[PDB]
RNA sequence: GACAAUGGUAGGAGAGCGUUCUAAGGGCGUUGAAGCAUGAUCGUAAGGACAUGUGGAGCGCUUAGAAGUGAGAAUGCCGGUG
RNA sequence: UAACUUGGGAGUCAGAACAUGGGUGAUAAGGUCCGUGUUCGAAAGGGAAACAGCCCAGACCACCAGCUAAGGUCCCAAAAU
RNA sequence: ACCGAUAGUGAACCAGUACCGUGAGGGAAAGGUGAAAAGCACCCCGGAAGGGGAGUGAAAUAGAACCUGAAACCGUGUGCUUACAAGUAGUCAGAGCCCGUUAAUGGGUGAUGGCGUGCCUUUUGUAGAAUGAACCGGCGAGUUACGAUUUGAUGCAAGGUU
């Protein structure tokens, strides 16, 4: 298993493993490389200061859709003051194939 | 101009301001006439001067 | 001396657990006419 | 000309009754009451997804001042150690490692403990 | 086969009838005419003409045997009312609500 | 949602320990005992189930009070009747029924939920020095400095 | 797009959703209209489509115009029921 | 980064506490009347056990990511017995 | 570019009627089977009411309260859950047991844990022990005509209009 850092946060993975993430700039049927590793134990252990070198993951993408809608609402009492709106947040999807380049 | 493509000029027409038809319009219960006095009365005010 | 509230649909029905009736005896149909 | 209100009324009134579903008693049949709890459900939810972020940052530290205690280490002198090494790994990761293994957690800690 | 019969605009409240029916449901048939006429109520002589119409049509219309033939559904449901008035102490008056019911029985074999 | 593993009923193994109450201050002990019942010091601690362990206490009677508070550490009580403030004890309880005095200081350090009562029904306290719970191989537990 | 700002009562200013009628244009319907009940559907909001059942003769769409044009509260008026 | 002028359209004239400078009162009152500033009013979120005005601090929507103010680190209850 | 059965007339039907008042005088409620009466011959249970079969019809769950048929309210059945428990009644988290969608990061029930004093109006300030609301449904409040003053858009210009 290996650790990455990805957008604003960290994730850990293994092969044959769905993994979701905040949106990225690619088309479908294509590949991507997370140039950011911070720890890999496995058995060939390697941990140090960030962007540990010699570790660039490979993967593949599957879908480029959006999430599900939540509603938003607030109100102050005894005062005629409210609000409503909607949100439906996007996501990229992946699967992991190989662990370094 | 064929009776089903009709478009007057820009800036000519407008929609009214209807009053006391909810909260979000900005003119709801009180309808301008803020709170209780003589100016908030049906047939209020004063002859000018 | 006057109800301050409304009686819900449950508290009305939690109360009638015992507001049923009973069965006669059973001698062979024949009555228990001692 | 005349406008008698029609179905706009009982439409708007059951897009709410259909949201109040799983609620006790007359809070899934009545509009004047349902409407009052659908509202608070919006101000509670708004408040919870800014507090969820404060719950789970307790478990992650709950579960590191257990694991460090095993090997003669507080939480503070652990998270101070790596401040010199430079490990910028978040919690939510140290929870899932030290729950799983010990051997990485043997190296991991010994450098935090090294640099002090 | 599932026969039935209904009695319609019968002049008793439902809340008074429903006490007898709970003693009648999920039982045999000749184990019901007996328990009915040994229950001192006023509901009982009208739920007794309403089995025996569901048993006399599983013999001439649909051809089943009365030997084993049980009761699978009996229930009462509200009906139309009849509004009346009782006078009181001062000039005031007070409501009266004379109520009705519909009765429904189902006899089945297995 | 993501990677924050939960414990459930299956993923838990609960154990039985032993502790000695000779030459110890009262609450200084019970601060360290109510955590073992509660599920800290494991790495599977979750706050909606019972992940903690069983704890046996022996020879309660040899428990010390500093200063002078076997006379002015009163334990009040009431009975929902008029004039019923029963100051039934001061510090006699060390002598009579010592097997309770240790059992109320610990149940106050724990919460008052449908669960934090249950994880105090896994405490066993004796003023003697022998326990009938030898069927379960209860280990010892020396303490923190 | 490199910086930017956005809590809000009285109140002012701006952009729009929906209902009923009319005019012109183009269209759907006994191979099932409006209305009614279900559903896990889309849009930044008011609100909009699609299928499936009952129903059994009349409704939408595009653009402009005219208004008895949107209710939870008035010890509110009328009817039904607890 | 603001002001000055002219013109169209409003609302308000019961104000409170806290600290400070002074009358009246009994160096009494969450008294009552004036002056200078901060907050409630019209403002949510942390701490003071609970609390409209008190110390920190000004919410565009979303996330199971992270650094410090007020106050705080034996257990309830997060962090140095 | 008028209403379409709480509307339009006080009255679409038995309407200045029933009903209230010594009298003068005051005032309601209530429309719809089907294209066609072909308006259920006959058998069975029951004293009759009403229902089950048969038969007319394109359909009788269109059978004289008959076009459609919402909601409150009242009930029958059962997939998950509930008799050591302190509750503005729900929100975020989260195991089990039962299903299988407008095909999506699915839906129903929820043993346990954290937070949490309803809505509107009036007030310096209200969970308030300050007011009003039993519940559901329909109706129910800045308009129109003449004059004035400003802003916007247009047509002709030392001229412009009846
Ligand atoms: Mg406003
Ligand atoms: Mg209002
Ligand atoms: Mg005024
Ligand atoms: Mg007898
Ligand atoms: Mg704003
Ligand atoms: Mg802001
Ligand atoms: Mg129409
Ligand atoms: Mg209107
Ligand atoms: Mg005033
Ligand atoms: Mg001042
Ligand atoms: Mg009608
Ligand atoms: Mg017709
Ligand atoms: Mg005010
Ligand atoms: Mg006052
Ligand atoms: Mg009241």
């Amino acid at each position: 298993f290996a650790i990455i850092e990805t957008g604003g946060k960290q994730i850990k993975v293994e092969e044959g493993q769905e993994i979701f993430v905040e949106k990225l700039d690619v088309n479908e049927g294509d590949t991507f490389t997370f140039d950011k590793v911070l720890f890999v134990g496995g058995d060939s252990v390697k941990v140090g200061a960030p962007t540990v070198e010699g570790a660039t993951v490979t993967a593949t993408v599957n879908k480029q859709g959006r999430g599900k809608k939540i509603t938003v609402f607030t109100y102050k009492r005894r005062k005629n003051s409210k609000r409503k709106k909607g949100h439906r947040q996007p996501y990229t999807k992946l699967t992991i194939d190989k662990i370094n380049a | 101009m064929k009776l089903h493509e009709l478009k007057p000029a820009e800036g000519s027409r407008k929609e009214r301001n209807r009053v006391g038809r909810g909260v979000a319009t900005g003119n709801g219960k009180t309808s301008g006439r803020g709170h209780k006095g003589q100016k908030a009365r049906s047939g209020g005010g004063v002859r000018p001067g | 001396a006057v109800p301050k509230r409304r009686t819900s649909k449950t508290r009305k029905n939690k109360r009638r657990t015992h507001f049923k009736i009973s069965v006669p005896g059973m001698t062979e149909e024949y009555k228990l006419s001692h | 000309p005349r406008v008698k209100g029609g179905t706009v009324t009982r439409a708007r009134r059951k897009k709410t009754i259909k949201l109040a579903k799983g609620y006790f008693g007359s809070k899934h049949t009545l509009y004047k009451v349902a409407k009052q709890q659908v509202m608070k459900s919006g101000q509670y939810a708004f408040r919870d997804r800014r507090q969820r972020k404060r719950d789970f940052r307790k478990l992650w530290i709950t579960r590191i001042n257990a694991a460090a205690r095993q090997h003669e280490m507080s939480y503070s002198r652990l998270m101070n150690g790596l401040k010199k090494a430079g490990i910028d790994i978040n919690r939510k990761m140290l929870s899932e490692i030290a729950i799983s293994d010990e051997k990485a957690f043997a190296q991991l800690v010994t450098k935090a403990k090294d640099a002090l | 086969m599932e026969a039935k019969a209904v009695a319609r605009t019968i002049r008793i409240a439902p809340r008074k009838v429903r006490l007898v029916l709970d003693l009648i449901r999920g039982k045999n048939a000749a184990e019901a005419i007996a328990i009915l006429k040994l229950t001192n109520k006023a509901s009982s002589p009208v739920i007794e003409k309403v089995l025996m119409s569901a048993l006399a049509n599983a013999e001439h219309n649909y051809d089943m045997n009365t030997d084993e033939l049980v009761v699978k559904e009996a229930y009462a449901n509200e009906g139309p009312t009849l509004k009346r008035f009782r006078p009181r102490a001062q000039g005031r008056a007070s409501a009266i609500n004379k109520r009705t019911s519909h009765i429904t029985i189902v006899v089945s074999d297995g | 949602m993501r990677q924050t593993f939960m414990a459930n009923e299956s993923n838990i193994e609960r154990k039985w320990y032993v502790i000695d109450a000779e030459g110890q201050t009262l609450g200084r002990l019970s601060s360290e005992v109510a955590s073992i019942l509660r599920g800290k010091n494991k790495v599977t601690y979750t706050p909606h189930v019972d992940t903690g362990d069983y704890v046996i206490v022996i020879n309660a009677s040899k428990i010390e009070f500093t200063g002078n508070k076997e006379t002015d550490k009163v334990y009040y009580r009431h009975s929902n009747h008029p004039g019923g403030i029963k100051s039934i004890t001061a510090g006699e309880l060390r002598r009579t029924n010592p097997e309770r005095l240790i059992e109320n200081s610990i149940k106050g350090m724990l919460p008052s939920t449908r669960l934090g009562e249950k994880q105090g029904k896994k405490l066993f306290v004796y003023g003697g020095a022998e326990h009938p719970h030898a069927a379960q191989q209860p280990e010892n537990y020396e303490l923190r400095g």
